[PDB]
């Protein structure tokens, strides 16, 4: 990444609507990225899996117990930092489009 | 074998993340047009 | 060995979750 992005504010979307005459979206017209930057905030990872170097045809085959611990670490990071955040992307884009 | 499944699914989720950003951009253009 | 089989079940569960996410995403017609 070309930039050292700091973390954004906590969620611009616990707004309950209020009517009178003007649209709440006039505040979100001033900055061009306002909704894209919100989705880019909710998608933001605090932890990932590292990229793994392929094992050699000369290495010792590992005891199965640690492969299960490595995979249980891996799918949990995916469930906690990707899948959940992409379902929150969807619920946000659904609510935006309906308005 | 295992390492290559983890590396592959990491790239498959980073690709879906780009799919959501390109959807958010399209909504943002209809939003401006409705203002 | 049941460790090897449990690994072979969770790989087949998580890949199904990932296909089910891609199906839930590609079905999201935002217009």
């Amino acid at each position: 990444l070309s930039t050292v992005h700091p973390a954004s504010p906590p969620l611009l979307c616990t707004r309950e609507d209020v009517e009178v005459a003007e649209s709440p979206l006039r505040v979100l017209a001033e900055t061009p990225d306002s909704f894209e930057k919100h989705i880019r905030s909710i998608l933001q990872r605090s932890v990932a899996n590292p990229a793994f170097l392929k094992a050699s045809e000369k290495d010792i085959a590992p005891p199965p117990e640690e492969c299960l611990q490595l995979l249980s670490r891996a799918t949990q990071v995916f469930r906690e930092q990707y899948i959940l955040k992409q379902d929150l992307a969807k619920e946000e884009i659904q609510r935006r489009v309906k308005l | 074998q295992l390492e290559s499944l983890i590396n592959k699914w990491s790239l498959e989720l980073e690709d879906q993340e780009r799919h959501f950003l390109q959807q958010a951009t399209q909504v943002n253009a209809w939003d401006r047009t409705l203002i | 060995d049941p460790v090897m089989a449990g690994i072979g079940e969770e790989i087949a569960h998580f890949q199904k979750e990932l296909e089910e996410l891609k199906a839930r995403t590609s079905k999201a017609c935002f217009q």
